[PDB]
C-alpha cells in the first residue's frame, strides 16, 4: 500500500514501500482405463459408449 | 523492498542465446585419408589377381 | 553436445545431455564537472568551447 496522507508542515516526507512474492510448482496427474476391443468396439457400444 | 526471488535474479533478467552453437568441432578430414565405397547388402568382398 | 554414436549391441540405451548458464549484471556509472555560467559566458578566449 501507499503511505497514508499527511498534512503539510514544512517539508515533504519521502517514505518507502515494499513488495511481496509467492511461488508455486506444478503437478502432473492422470487416470487410465483398460478395455478390450471385442467387448464393445467391434460388437456394440452398449457400455463405455459415454466413455 | 521487493523480495530477492523477484529481483535481478529472475524478475529483472533477459535470456540470450549468443553462446549457442559457437564452439565448433574439428573439421572433417577422413576424406583426405580414406575413400568411400557404397554397399547394398550384409557385407562386401574384394578380390584381385596378382 | 550429444553422446557419440556407438555400436548397436545388446539393447538400446537412452542417454541425456547437459545445459549450461551464465549471468552478469549491469553497473551504473557517472561523471560530472561544475562551472559557473558567468565564467563560461564571460569567455572570449574560445577555450572551454569543447567541454
Amino acid at each position: 500500500q501507499f503511505p497514508k496522507l499527511r498534512e503539510w508542515i514544512g517539508q515533504r516526507v519521502i517514505k518507502d514501500m515494499a513488495a511481496q512474492g509467492y511461488q508455486i510448482t506444478n503437478k502432473l496427474f492422470e487416470s487410465t482405463v483398460g478395455v478390450k476391443r471385442t467387448d464393445i468396439e467391434d460388437d456394440n457400444l452398449g457400455v463405455y459408449g459415454p466413455l | 523492498a521487493i523480495i530477492t526471488p523477484a529481483l535481478i535474479s529472475a524478475l529483472k533478467t533477459s535470456f540470450q542465446k549468443h553462446f549457442q552453437d559457437a564452439l565448433a568441432t574439428a573439421p572433417s578430414t577422413y576424406l583426405q585419408v580414406a575413400t568411400v565405397i557404397p554397399s547394398t547388402t550384409a557385407s562386401n568382398t574384394y578380390g584381385w589377381l596378382g
